[PDB]
DNA sequence: TTTTGTTAAGGGCTGTATCACTGTGTAAGACAGGC
DNA sequence: GCCTGTCTTACACAGTGATACAGCCCTTAACAAAA
DNA sequence: GGTTTTTGTCTGGCTTCACACTTGATTTGCATCACTGTGTAAGACAGGCCA
DNA sequence: TGGCCTGTCTTA
DNA sequence: CACAGTGATGCAAATCAAGTGTGAAGCCAGACAAAAACC
């Protein structure tokens, strides 16, 4: 399966929160990912998450 | 070496394989493969690799990745497929995941053996009169020896049965795990053997047309397990009751035959063993192993399960015109309508043996109406002992129906017009249909049934049909005797009345009578002599029917639909072996074991 | 016994055995204890003959996940009659009894089927097609076409449904493309090639008798069948497909289901027509249509050659099966016939019979209704379907069979030598070859014909056994020279591909049949009364022209549609909503996925 | 030095090819009304 | 030197659950061929 | 009584899952729809014996 | 020649 | 009349997918003695 917006989004913005906090724990950091990410722009993320779909879809 | 093919492994292990073999030959007696088991089991444990070493215990038990064989015919039967089509599912789904999910068709076989009658050993103490003592039998004759050459009378029937007892041992086994959990939730211990009491609705009808394309109607003969109890020290506590006593799903069949509920001579020639064989069950004791402990049950049987016209038949009493409208009492109709309420069980199936004899032997040399009226309707012989009682269904259109007339009649006001023709009272009858379309959206039907007495019987219905009375005088009387009629109910509806409603169970003798009264004074106009079995049954023996058996609504319809079914697409197409296919099918069908596979999603 | 005992217990009974292999492990394994425990598990179970529990093991440590594709799903249910809800009952036992989801639930195969009904793929027709849609999403329509149903029109007591010709072929074409894929690969050519394909369809149509569940209640098919494709590679055209079982039910893509009598002239019509008007528009254009991802052009060549002989007459105008007029490729009479056995040619045509319905109908030289009917060789109303009528292997036979068990009576009563006989010697010969038959060569005696008493008698042993009744040698060397002439022809009409098999039984076929009926009109007269059936007359008239025209008979045979009738009612007693506008396109549907060529692929997996 | 094939005689599960059997669809004939 | 439905069974085969038969991978030792 | 077994006892340091939390687009679960054919029994209805 | 008491058939 | 049982339908609720650090759960070893059946 292809990644959520969100997901892909989370996956690249994983360092930015480890390196500005290191100890965060997994509920921690997801829950700061999707709260400051559902406050926000995330266009792109849906349009990567648009094309690698249909990739998906395509791939048989 | 796991990279290696097979001839490779056997090579590089044969030395350890010497070895193992040499050690299990000589500590184990030879049995490899139990030292193998529990050698790659504790590894697995002690690898920490809990998850794989369960799904490996679970392999040998059966339960992951591998259906039961139990569990294929569960759903085989279940889901009707024929033999050819599930081996098609079986070797297709087999083919293309490697693995074989559902087992093959001699496997289903084999668990067959098991769940039918005929398997487990048993003996009853004292030996059953007249009975074979022997167990390893499943499905035999319903003719039951009955002569077939052409001098003899002709027999235009096929049927199939079993023998009753060995059909209780395996429904018994069947709910084996039933009896034992309820045991334990009892707080009881699961090895306690002591007398258990099985309780058996014993059932009977006609089936209508069979036939697939001239009529091929059929008979099915039945029981249903309805409670099972265990004496401990002068307590009798229950360790099970069916949930759903009157489900075709419970229903086990005992013989089906190809005949005529009406065709007497048959009937008696192939029900009369089975017969035989429950009369010698009321006297012995079942002797059965369940869980390696030998368990002790003895039975009630009792025949709840047959409506009106077979009960007549089957105890020699006269066809449903009778003046003797009653399979519980001697009333006649015109007693029975003159005399409300104050009735009581009389009937019994040996008083039928005896007033046959009477009739037969005319001792007091009576004419045959004075005979008649001697043996109040007995002019047949009687040859089943039946438990008639009243389905809750009937006891709402009874009163449905005497209630719409009333309805009908209060708004003609026939007791203003003694000489109303026919034509007045169907205005009145199309005047009511009106407005009570009007007011309470009821299309008027000409055929009475449930939903239209469920609807009807309200409060609010009889407020709607006094907006159509002048006198509210009548207005009392109706309303009131639509409550009378709404305290009365829920003793026949509900399931147990000795809870759910025990008010109302206690009060109904007063409320009976009380209707029966305001019927008498204020509605005189509706008695001609005439009244119907069932509301003769609603007034007159509800609490003695309570007292009887517990319950009105616990004691076939789709039976016909079923029959068919099975008949069409599970069974052999001849003559020989349809009916065999065809009753051990149901029988599978019923069993509560693979009924629980099918709903282990819950 | 060690399954008896606990965790505890076991480690200690073992606790040798156990050091012993971490040895045995360590020295020679590399210390791969799991591994060595399996692998001796694995081949004890192996000896003990439990290859099931041995595989199960191997499957759970590969972890290899059981999943059935949604497809195959599909393919189960609908290739065991199972409906939605008894389906759904054995996935969610299954489910919930092995917590895996070996099936898939049922809104997946839905899903599924949506791939392999009409509609589903895109498609382009060049030239458009004349008065045809250019949609391509379109499935199942109604088969009325739009037929007018107000009170004041005329009464419409029929339901039908049906797909859209084009949108058919393009369904099926995308069902066979792995076929047609592995043909070409079969064949040396390339997965790729895009080159124009040709694809011969045979088209047919029959009543299905009764379909009543108890009134009697008729229906009509009308369906097709891809029998080959090809694909133009040079100057040749290389056969990358052809149908292995052409008179299957398997193969048989059902196009119109219609609950209304084949005898019914006005309803036929009103139905069938516009597929007539899509199929001729197909004609005049070729398709293109994405598989593999290369876009692929298709040429189409439609063959009515599915219809028995009474649709045939219907459609084409011609009069009913008792005429005079009994040839349908020919304008021979029954006496013509009788007296001209061999010397007929296939001159009857679609324009022909058009034409001639128009002469009937205008009757321009104004001619009386015997003069007229004579002119117009009995198309007496006007066609509408082009067809191609042809004969089945089995007529061959009947009607030679017929013709040599007549033969063999009369031969038995010297009917040569005396002219006359009455009703109780032509009984008793009859009884004498009957009682011979059933004695010498085992065959049980039949009052009404039928295939294989034919197949069985038309043998020369019969004839020995037969000329053990007869006196006159003459008449056993006319009689072991007329069946070796039957035995010359049976090859040409019985064979697949009789160019290929029999070439110099399909050559010398005229010239044997000309001798056969020589052989009859010399030495045999006395079996001539102006009467002959259109089984004799095709035979020996019209097979070589038939072979010319398609290569072959056993393969146009009229013999695998009586199943038909069986797989519609199952259809529609448990798969089929009880509605009357939707239990028909529920089986309309049920029988497209019943024959796609995806779904049997995965009910042959073993093999 | 490590993987597989191989021989021969022969022993159980499993897969499929029938059994026997009858209902049933289709069609080969027979037949009789066109008062 | 008729036409044309209706009627009647012959007939084959479909398709059931049971059953019989064949083919399956092995199981003893040893060489040894490919790698 | 001796001679054989089952089943515990005491630790920790290990290995192998389940849970933790979020977002939103898929996937499942489940009850429901509209709809007629068929069985059944409630209730018209034909009927012949005797006055 | 009936009511009409009894058993068969019909329709919701 | 009711109702059986069809394929479609529609909405609520799991579910998936990623990150990883926990906690829980079960097992190991070796000298040895209880609670138990075998001569
Ligand atoms: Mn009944
Ligand atoms: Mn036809
Ligand atoms: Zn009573
Ligand atoms: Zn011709």
């Amino acid at each position: 399966r292809p990644p959520s917006a969100f997901f892909l989004f989370c996956s690249e913005y994983r360092p930015k929160i480890k390196g500005e906090h290191p100890g965060l724990s997994i509920g921690d950091v997801a829950k700061k990912l999707g709260e400051m990410w559902n406050n926000t722009d995330k266009q792109p993320y849906e349009k990567k998450a648009a094309k690698l779909k249909e990739k998906y879809e395509k791939d048989i | 070496l796991l990279s290696l093919t097979r001839r490779a492994q056997k090579h590089r292990l044969r030395e350890l394989k010497i070895q193992v073999k040499e050690f299990a030959d000589k500590e184990e007696g030879g049995d490899v493969k139990a030292v193998c088991l529990t050698l790659f089991l504790l590894a697995l444990r002690a690898r920490n690799e809990h998850r794989q070493a369960d799904e490996l215990e679970a392999i040998m038990q059966g339960r992951g990745s591998g259906l039961q064989p139990a569990v294929c015919l569960a759903i085989r039967v279940n889901t009707f497929l024929s033999c050819s089509q599930y081996h098609k599912m079986y070797r297709t789904v087999k083919a293309i995941t490697g693995r074989q999910i559902f087992q093959p068709l001699h496997a289903l076989r084999n668990a067959e053996k098991v769940l039918l009658p005929g398997y487990h050993p048993f003996e009853w103490q004292p030996p059953l009169k007249n009975v074979s003592s022997r167990t390893d039998v499943g499905i035999i004759d319903g003719l039951s020896g009955l002569a077939s050459s052409v001098d003899e009378y002709p027999v235009d029937t096929i049927a199939k049965r079993f023998r009753y007892d060995s059909a209780l041992v395996s429904a018994l086994m069947d709910m084996e795990e039933d009896i034992l959990e309820g045991m334990r939730s009892q707080d009881l211990d699961d090895y306690l053997n002591g007398p258990f009491t099985v309780v058996v609705k014993e059932s009977c009808d006609g089936m209508g047309d069979v036939s697939e394309k001239v009529p091929e109607k059929a008979v099915r003969f039945s029981f249903t397990v309805m409670r099972i109890t265990i004496e401990h020290g002068s307590q009798n506590v229950k360790v099970f009751e069916e949930p759903k006593p009157n489900s075709e799903l419970c229903c086990k069949p005992l013989c089906l035959m190809l005949a005529d509920e009406s065709d007497h001579e048959t009937l008696t020639a192939i029900l009369s063993p089975l017969i035989a064989e429950r009369e010698a069950m009321k006297s012995s004791e079942l002797t059965l192993e369940m869980g390696g402990i030998p368990r002790t049950f003895k039975f009630i049987f009792r025949g709840t399960g047959y409506d009106e016209k077979l009960v007549r038949e089957v105890e020699g009493l006269e066809a449903s015109g009778s003046v003797y409208i009653c399979t519980l009492c001697d009333t006649t109709r015109l007693e029975a309508s003159q005399n409300l309420v104050f009735h009581s069980i009389t009937r019994s199936h040996a008083e039928n043996l005896q007033r046959y004899e009477v009739w037969r032997s005319n001792p007091y040399h009576e004419s045959v109406e004075e005979l008649r009226d001697r043996v109040k309707g007995v002019s047949a012989k009687p040859f089943i002992e039946t438990v008639p009682s009243i389905d809750a269904l009937h006891c709402d259109i009874g009163n449905a129906a005497e209630f719409y007339k009333i309805f009908q009649l209060e708004i003609g006001e026939v007791y203003k017009h003694p000489n109303a023709s026919k034509e007045e009272r169907k205005r009145w009858q199309a005047t009511l249909d009106k407005h009570l379309r009007k007011r309470m959206n009821l299309k008027p039907i000409m055929r009475m049934n449930g939903n239209f007495a469920r609807k009807l019987m309200t409060q609010e219905t009889v407020d709607a049909v006094c907006e159509l009375i002048p006198s509210e005088e009548r207005h009392e009387a109706l309303r009131e005797l639509m409550d009378l009629y709404l305290k009365m109910k829920p003793v026949w509806r509900s399931s147990c009345p000795a809870k759910e409603c025990p008010e109302s169970l206690c009060q109904y003798s007063f409320n009976s009578q009380r209707f029966a009264e305001l019927l008498s004074t204020k509605f005189k106009y509706r008695y001609e002599g005439k009244i119907t079995n069932y509301f003769h049954k609603t007034l007159a023996h509800v609490p003695e029917i309570i007292e009887r058996d517990g319950s009105i609504g616990a004691w076939n319809q789709s039976g016909n639909k079923l029959f068919r079914r099975f008949r069409k697409m599970n069974a052999r197409q001849s003559k020989c072996y349809e009916m065999e296919d065809v009753l051990k099918h149901h029988w599978l069908y019923t069993s509560k074991y693979l009924q629980k596979f099918m709903n282990a999603h819950n």
